[PDB]
């Protein structure tokens, strides 16, 4: 990092920070837990967990008696999966490779850029100094010449794949709007979209 | 030039970094170890409510824990580096804003979930974001609110459809008129044919995407003289039969956007 | 017309007497929506901010283009009229390829961030003609699609460069509490609301729609019995009225 | 898997169970900032005099980059503040057994 910093490549930090994001996320799930899926379509109407989860079950085709009856199973079902997801996150897993990837890709993405400084790229020495310390400036613009082509060019690419990059992830941000409001704010008919 | 801890090589006179960057001397009569690092130090930003509104402006360094990394050997200062309303954003140091405990939107984002406007009081204030509108939410196993009335709300979606369709030429851009630059130019292969072949795709998508979005419909519906249907004005939105071919708000549409 | 949107009020689980005993109101509330936003529109407004971007991206584009021969590239001048009329054959040839290599160079830079742009348009392109498709031509159950509510229908307006939808949705208000049960126990049997939920508005029992209050007394053909009352919790002891 | 097809058999579930699936949705990238001569340059007077001469070419990276950062804050943005009003957490984190 202090290579990229002494070569002007920096990283701004995101508008909002981990609290809030968490703040939005509890949020959230205290809306889904007491409102249901109406906070979502306007205002937020009270109504017992119990009644919510028998209307999300007349949502699937099966009668709200059900529920009413097997309330005790369809709970410790809940959180016994809920348990089961809590130790699979804990075991050392691939369940954030997707995340792990994208922070990879842009700190080899970096380090490629900082690394090409390098190359001398056909002239003299990749190095300002010694090429103005050693040869006079009218021979030294044609070394100065190549290495900021070159230079140039290494920006470019960077550039170009950040912009490719952006767009893939943009791709995944607006799926991901899409998943809160059919999933989280209601409750979803489409098939294997919500899981 | 500063000192330095580096442990140099007994015949060694310089040393450099993975990106050749010369970061570290010795001394030649001295033989003493010295770092140097560059002057500019990178990250300097600077916050302006526009230059029509005031001149006042406000200067953010990334990652300085409030010092005076940027050398005072400048008149001025460089707005000011150190002074008396300083705040320390989770990375940055900020100077001339004013620092509010009261939370509001973001006009000029900052970061770390600090924004800065351009308020009265009038001068830059600093401030963290607001998240939303709190709300008390009472939970009850044996009560719900249901709604008594309704009502009816019209929302816009603006959507881009289409992007201009652009076309370039070879030597009109590159050479010119000049017969010796398109006789140079030859020999460079066929980029600007695929240059051409790449921008007439472009065309041609734009083309269809417009087709696809709007032409969904296999009959043009005549539109009907009497534009109330049980109460409901849709004179509004549809074309006026007197004018010219665009109803009311397409026209407000049209005239919003502006269109060397 | 009355009667499609007394459909698309059955659409979201509102009954259609609803429409037929409120139509004025209804009437009057689209007529009011439809004035504000076109007030909203009239007043300089950033509504149309997004087509106004593209056009001003466009034309920066093309602009820095063309900005962009002003620059020599490392060579004698930029422009080639001089450097053919200074420099002779061989000794401009140099000069000649750093122009035509520096001018390349910027068409390329220029068509590779036009094609990103152009997926990008294809991107919100496509999702225009989805919610055509789905907001325009039917009524969407996807929620925030075609508008933040309860979607009804939609309209369109083209405008430069994009298309505006005018969605219409249902929202409501006017909330009132009430004091519910999963069932009611009834004779030793629990009988379920076959739609709705039971209330009590404070001197009886009642069954409603959930998304409007239209109480109604509880009969046998809008509740269904299972089981006993012994394996529910929340069940409150009532009569269930019988048309016989 | 073997399947067996009849014109007049049906096979009903006669129990459920609840399942709750993981999907992971990178929704932002890293916001990442450049300088023109700290760069290509360094701290070189004849070099920054050398690239004024290129025009407008790292002006263009810089708005590019802008554009990207800002669009990171859209993304995430768009996907999160999606609900008006911060529901308060409730005491009782308890809602019929769940």
């Amino acid at each position: 990092i202090c290579a990229q910093k002494f070569n002007g490549l920096t990283v701004l930090p995101p508008l909002l920070t981990d609290d809030m994001i968490a703040a939005y996320t509890a949020a959230l799930v205290s809306g889904t837990a007491t409102a249901g899926w109406t906070f979502g379509a306007g205002a937020a109407l009270q109504i017992p967990f119990a009644m919510q989860m028998a209307y999300r079950f007349n949502g699937i085709g099966v009668t709200q008696n059900v529920l009413y009856e097997n309330q005790k199973q369809i709970a410790n079902q809940f959180n016994k999966a809920i348990s089961q997801i809590q130790e699979s996150l804990t075991t050392t897993s691939t369940a954030l490779g997707k995340l792990q990837d994208v922070v990879n890709q842009n700190a080899q993405a970096l380090n490629t850029l900082v690394k090409q400084l390098s190359s001398n790229f056909g002239a003299i020495s990749s190095v300002l100094n010694d090429i103005l310390s050693r040869l006079d400036k009218v021979e030294a613009e044609v070394q100065i010449d190549r290495l900021i082509t070159g230079r140039l060019q290494s920006l470019q690419t960077y550039v170009t794949q950040q912009l490719i990059r952006a767009a893939e992830i943009r791709a995944s941000a607006n799926l991901a709007a899409t998943k809160m409001s059919e999933c989280v704010l209601g409750q979803s008919k489409r098939v294997d979209f919500c899981g | 030039l500063t000192p330095s801890s580096k442990r140099f090589q007994p015949f060694q006179q310089f040393g450099r970094d993975v990106s050749d960057f010369t970061d570290s001397v010795r001394d030649p009569k001295t033989s003493e170890i010295l770092d140097i690092s560059p002057c500019s130090f990178g990250g300097v930003s600077v916050i302006t409510p526009g230059t029509n509104t005031s001149s006042e402006v406000a200067v953010l360094y990334q990652d300085v824990n409030c010092t005076d990394v940027p050398v005072a050997i400048h008149a001025d200062q460089l707005v000011y580096s150190t002074g008396n309303n300083v705040f320390q954003t989770q990375a940055g140091c900020l100077i001339g804003a004013e620092h509010v405990d009261t939370s509001y939107e973001c006009d000029i984002p900052i970061g770390a979930g600090i924004c800065a406007s351009y308020h009265t009081v009038k001068s830059i204030v600093a401030y963290t974001m607001s998240l939303g509108a709190d709300s008390s939410i009472a939970y009850s196993n044996n009560t719900i609110a249901i709604p008594t009335n309704f009502s009816i709300s019209i929302t816009t979606e603006v959507m881009p459809v289409s992007m201009a369709k652009t076309s370039v030429d070879c030597n009109m851009y590159i050479c010119g008129d000049s017969t010796e630059c398109a006789n140079l130019l030859l020999q460079y292969g066929s980029f600007c044919t695929q240059l051409n072949r790449a921008l007439s795709g472009i065309a041609v998508e734009q083309d269809r995407n417009t087709r696809e979005v709007f032409a969904q419909v296999k009959q043009m519906y005549k539109t009907p003289t009497l534009k109330d249907f049980g109460g409901f004005n849709f004179s509004q939105i549809l074309p006026d039969p007197l004018k010219t071919k665009r109803s009311f708000i397409e026209d407000l549409l049209f005239n919003k956007v502006t269109l060397l | 017309f009355a009667m499609q949107m007394a459909y698309r009020f059955n659409g979201i689980g509102v009954t259609q007497n609803v429409l037929y005993e409120n139509q004025k109101q209804i009437a009057n509330q689209f007529n009011k929506a439809i004035s504000q936003i076109q007030e909203s529109l009239t007043t300089t407004s950033t509504a149309l901010g997004k087509l106004q971007d593209v056009v001003n991206q466009n034309a920066q584009a093309l602009n820095t283009l063309v900005k962009q021969l002003s620059s020599n590239f490392g060579a004698i001048s930029s422009v080639l009229n001089d450097i053919l009329s200074r420099l002779d054959k061989v000794e401009a040839e140099v000069q000649i390829d750093r122009l035509i290599t520096g001018r390349l160079q910027s068409l390329q830079t220029y068509v590779t961030q036009q094609l990103i742009r152009a997926a990008e348009i294809r991107a919100s392109a496509n999702l225009a003609a989805t919610k055509m498709s789905e907001c325009v031509l039917g009524q969407s159950k996807r929620v925030d699609f075609c508008g933040k509510g309860y979607h009804l229908m939609s309209f369109p307006q083209a405008a430069p460069h994009g298309v505006v939808f005018l969605h219409v949705t249902y929202v409501p208000s006017q909330e009132r509490n009430f004091t519910t049960a999963p069932a009611i126990c009834h004779e030793g049997k629990a009988y379920f609301p076959r739609e709705g939920v039971f209330v009590f508005n404070g001197t009886s029992w009642f069954i409603t729609q959930r998304n409007f209050f239209s109480p109604q007394i509880i009969t046998t053909d809008n509740t269904f019995v299972s089981g006993s009352c012994d394996v529910v919790i929340g069940i409150i002891n009532n009569t269930v009225y019988d048309p016989l």
